[PDB]
C-alpha cells in the first residue's frame, strides 16, 4: 500500500599494490662474496 | 651497555669514556629507474622518492 526508497553500498576490489623485489638488496645487499656465489647457482632473478 | 630489538639487531649503545647514548639507523639503499628509447644514446634517470 505504501512504499519508499532504500539505498545500499557495495565494494568490489579491482586492483592491488604493485610489489617489486630484486635479488641484490634482498640476498647480497653489500657483500661481494655473496654476489660471486649467487652468480654460480643460476640467476633466477630474470625469472622473478 | 647495548640496546637490542625483538630481532636481535643493534639500534643503540652507550660510550664508556664519555657515558653518552646514541642511536643506530640503517643507511640508504635502493635502485634507479631508467627509461630508454630504441635508438637513443642515453636513458632518462628517475630516483624515486
Ligand atoms: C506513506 O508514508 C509517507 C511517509 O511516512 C506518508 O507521508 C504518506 O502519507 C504515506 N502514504 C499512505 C498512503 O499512507
Amino acid at each position: 500500500t505504501n512504499f519508499t526508497i532504500a539505498g545500499h553500498e557495495e565494494f568490489i576490489q579491482t586492483s592491488s599494490p604493485k610489489v617489486t623485489i630484486d635479488c641484490s638488496a634482498f640476498v647480497c645487499s653489500n657483500y661481494a662474496a655473496c654476489h660471486d656465489l649467487l652468480s654460480e647457482y643460476g640467476t633466477f632473478c630474470d625469472n622473478i | 651497555n647495548l640496546l637490542y630489538d625483538s630481532n636481535g639487531n643493534i639500534i643503540g649503545f652507550k660510550d664508556f669514556l664519555t657515558n653518552k647514548t646514541y642511536t643506530i639507523l640503517p643507511c640508504y639503499s635502493g635502485r634507479v629507474s631508467a627509461a630508454f628509447y630504441q635508438n637513443s644514446s642515453s636513458p632518462a634517470l628517475l630516483y624515486r622518492n
